């Protein structure tokens, strides 16, 4: 059996103002109350990009050795839901912030392996529901809030290294200053599309995608038993389907929230409203000054030059 | 025997303290209410906001302060937010919609000391130029009641044409303005794409939409667009320009002007009256001491297909939005989800919207996008560089405006073809982004056409320059008594 | 190039509209004939040429990290159809 899977990272950043609006982004149980003109999808009104979000992506860009391209347009994902207030979701289609990128995952027995990431760019939350009393109510208190959405190369192998991955990138995002790292508020969140092969057939095999995946535990027993699951269904044979698969901790079972019927047609296109910001090397040139010293490298140099022990250098780093 | 009105006279008068700005409002406000009816070129009458926005603008007066043009009356169009008026954009889906905040627009024109009286119909989003897709009922023009004003500014025209009101503000998203302004003898200017900010403003197409200044005489557009234009930092189109002193731009010589007459303005669409109309225009302005000299674009015809994909593909984006969660206006009975999103959309507005935003999806789709929408946009390109590569030896490029005269209503309204085939010189200038002024050239069979000017990029003052200088050889002043 | 109801339908239901029987003929007939304009581009070859979203050719576009003020909650409501205490009440099953 050969397990390839992947992982798809949402990161909040801790900007005071939103990336669009002018909204505070931290806040308590009080609804409807982060929200302005711009978050509220007003017609005529216009969304402009925010600086230190920009300056946080490159920065991670930067941090990740991946190659930052000199210009980047926001596009748009165009699905209906009562969430999203407008018609389309702000994203990056084409030339992201951040693409192409390594990071060193630190494992257990041995070897430290290097994992990869394909891109990393900007995102955008939407609104909340929750179950009362009937109706519904959707609260905007989160919409409008600046996203990263780090999307890993299918590199990536065992849970263990997947849950690895999820600490190193939590360790990295959490050293630069730009995710409060706090899954518990909910800061942090992450999907998995988790697909497995048997060794010598390039056949059989569908791709699982499990969303909504908080602590790291969960990700590693989620991940566990929808591979031995779908070991079994290609050991059965059956009906191999594309779902989008859910996991709760309390049964520790596999659940389908969507069927997908077809293809979900999102109608990518360059937004006109956005022109394409340019990033030039100068930019890069300050921020790699600025650049923080890597934790992963920080605990080897305390292994290095002062002399210290693996364990209480690093978790003293 | 106040219809004579204009901003320049009017400030010259009101200088000479013959009245307050209340009189003027309230006696120009009698004339409407009267006549309106007829035309039906207004939809809503804010008496209270008026009455108020004119004492506020004695008082101002009074200390002479903050303005070229004092309690200027001036109205604005459905697409522009408005604090405490009803924005609709002249739509069932719209409707009931009192923005909670105003437009960089509105808020800069009042603040200059301009009196708002109210709003003048519109087409659905800006889409159509017959103004008879409007669900307030169609709008008559002031020379035949039983032909259109144009569109999808045909309400301003006919506003400021039928003596209603000296200046209009209007919108340019595919040669919105230029056809109202010529089929009413009006001259419309529109500005470079980012001078005037778009931040309030309801959008049909964001790369192709440009807000501009509507009135008789090329003065008081000028007077206008003045105030209208510049920056915003709320908006990520806008484009920083210091260049804003028009006024002064006035009264410069055409000694030696370089003037491009092209070839594909003169085709087999286009009527020999309406040529010979042009003609006498190119004749006038060599008198005026112009040279004229023939340029070439290759890449004009293909001009009216593209631009048919990539607005209404916006569009299909752009009002995604509306789907009365939030606002506007929400079904009576919603079954479902899917059922308050297809509903709400479904009873927006009819045929011609809803069809536009048919082709957008059909163009933004999956697999047709890079054979339609990508295709569009990169003849765009083509057709800016034929821009760029002929002002290399012409400075302003005229032609004829309109194709073809006024048609009559209930005729060709259900049939796209000849909707579409009137728009085809006044296109190009909005998918290049660059700055175009129409003005009248006379009369076919007692109806009005205009005559179109192309400029490059940041530098209006010299078409409106060139305006000046032919404001001085023929003028159309005394036709306000007949209608 | 042609088209068939069922490609109506799915544009329909890409964009969410409502459509009954008696508008799909008229339809489909107006945008075959829009289709049919828009198709003499293809004729015209595009290598190599870039294409153009936007008319100028504008940079960077930065707003710094300023809080503005919120506005209270009476101003949301006065137009919002649906309300209950201060959240937008909305119909949750999607199906057909």
């Amino acid at each position: 059996w050969e397990t390839v899977i992947g992982l798809e990272i949402h990161a909040q950043l801790a900007t005071q103002s939103k990336i669009f609006s002018g909204s505070s982004t931290a806040f308590g149980a009080a609804p409807n109350t982060q929200a302005s003109l711009v978050d509220l999808a007003m017609p005529g009104t216009l969304p402009v990009l925010n600086e230190e979000a920009v300056r946080m992506a490159c920065l991670f860009g930067l941090a990740i050795d991946a190659r930052i391209d000199r210009q980047n347009v926001f596009a748009r994902k165009n699905y209906f839901y009562p969430d999203l207030p407008k018609g389309y979701q702000t994203s990056q289609m084409d030339h992201p912030i951040v693409g192409k990128g390594h990071l060193d995952i630190t494992l257990e027995d041995g070897t430290t392996k290097r994992i990869g990431i394909t891109r990393a760019h900007l995102e955008e939350d939407a609104g909340k529901s929750l179950h009362e009393d009937g109706m519904s109510g959707i609260d905007l208190n989160r919409a409008g809030t600046p996203l990263l959405e780090i999307v890993s190369e299918p590199d990536i192998r065992s849970a263990k290294e997947a849950v690895a991955y999820v600490k190193a990138i939590h360790a990295l995002v959490r050293y630069l200053g730009i995710c409060d790292g706090n899954m518990a508020e909910g800061s942090l969140r992450c999907d998995c599309n988790v697909s497995v092969r048997p060794k010598g057939q390039a056949e059989f095999g569908t791709r699982a995608e499990i969303k909504n995946v908080n602590s790291f535990r969960f990700i590693e027993k989620a991940i566990n038993h929808e591979i031995q699951r779908q070991i079994e269904l290609i050991e059965d044979g059956g009906k191999v389907v594309q779902e989008t698969r859910l996991y709760d901790p309390n049964k520790d079972e596999t659940r389908s929230m969507r069927g997908k019927e077809e293809a979900n047609d999102y109608r990518y296109f360059p937004c006109p409203d956005l022109l394409p910001v340019v990033i030039e090397p100068e930019y890069l040139a300050k921020l790699r000054e600025q650049l923080p010293e890597l934790p992963v490298q920080k605990r080897e140099r305390f292994e290095s030059q002062y002399g210290l022990s693996a364990y209480d250098a690093s978790v003293l780093s | 025997m106040l219809h004579q009105l204009t901003l320049a006279e009017i400030a010259r008068a009101l200088a000479d303290k013959q009245f307050s700005a209340e009189e003027l409002t309230r006696t120009l406000l009698g004339r409407i209410r009267q006549l309106d009816p007829q035309l039906n070129s207004f939809i809503s009458i804010t008496d209270d906001l008026a009455i108020a926005q004119a004492k506020a603008a004695d008082e101002r007066r009074a200390n002479g302060e903050n303005g070229a043009l004092l309690g200027a009356p001036i109205a604005h169009k459905d697409l522009f937010c408005t604090q405490g008026v009803r924005t609709s954009c002249g739509s069932k889906m719209l409707d009931n919609f009192v923005s909670p905040y105003d437009a960089t627009v509105v808020e800069k024109l009042t603040a200059a000391g301009a009196v708002t009286l109210g709003k003048l119909n519109m087409d659905e989003f800006a889409m159509g130029s017959s103004n008879q897709s409007s669900h307030y009922g169609a709008v008559k023009n002031p020379w035949s009641l039983d032909r259109v004003p144009g569109g999808s500014s045909g309400g301003s025209a006919a506003a400021v044409a039928a003596r209603l009101l000296p200046a209009a503000t209007g919108t340019d998203t595919g040669g919105s303005i230029r056809q109202p302004a010529a089929l009413t003898n009006l001259t419309g200017i529109k500005p470079t794409y980012g001078r005037v900010s778009r931040w309030g403003m309801i959008a049909y197409a964001s790369s192709l939409d440009q807000g501009g200044p509507l009135a008789r005489t090329a003065e008081d557009c000028a007077l206008m667009l003045g105030v209208m234009a510049g920056f915003d930092p709320k908006d990520s189109t806008s484009v920083e320009q210091p260049v804003d002193d028009y006024l002064a731009a006035l009264q410069k010589p055409l000694s030696g002007l370089r003037i491009g007459l092209p070839r594909e303005y003169f085709g087999a669409g286009l009527d020999s009256r309406i040529a010979d109309a042009v003609l006498a225009v190119v004749e006038e302005l060599k008198t005026l001491g112009a040279t004229v000299k023939d340029i070439s674009l290759p890449n004009m015809q293909h001009a009216i297909p593209a631009y048919y994909v990539i607005a209404p593909a916006e569009a299909s984006s752009n009002l995604s939005r509306f789907d009365g969660v939030r606002y506007g206006y929400r079904c009576d009975a919603p079954q479902n989800l899917e059922d308050l999103y297809k509903r709400s959309r479904a009873e927006g507005f009819g045929s011609e919207v809803k069809n536009r935003i048919m082709v957008g999806t059909y163009a933004l789709s999956a697999g047709y996008y890079d054979a339609y929408y990508l295709q569009a946009q990169k003849i765009r390109r083509l057709i800016k560089n034929d821009f760029v590569s002929a002002f290399a030896e012409v400075d302003v490029i005229l032609g004829p405006t309109t194709p073809n005269p006024a048609w009559k209503i209930g005729e060709k309204n259900d049939d796209p073809v000849s909707q579409y085939l009137e728009d085809i010189y006044t296109i190009t200038a909005n998918l290049a982004g660059l700055p175009g002024l129409s003005m009248p050239a006379g009369f076919v069979d007692g109806l009005p056409v205009g005559v179109q000017l192309l400029a490059p990029y940041f530098q209006e003052g010299r078409l409106l320059n060139v305006a000046h200088q032919y404001q001085q050889v023929s003028d159309w002043h005394t036709r306000t008594p007949a209608g | 190039m042609a088209l068939e109801r069922s490609d109506v339908e799915k544009i329909a239901h890409l964009a969410r509209l409502g459509l009954s029987e008696a508008d799909l003929p008229r339809t489909t007939e107006t945008l075959n004939n829009i289709l049919g304009l828009i198709d003499q581009m293809q004729a015209v070859d595009t290598s190599g040429v870039e294409p153009l979203a936007h008319p100028l050719e504008a940079t960077q576009r930065l707003r710094p990290d300023a809080v503005t003020e919120t506005d209270h909650r009476d101003a949301y409501q006065t137009i919002a159809p649906a309300v209950e205490e201060g959240l937008y009440l909305v119909p949750k099953v999607i199906e057909s």
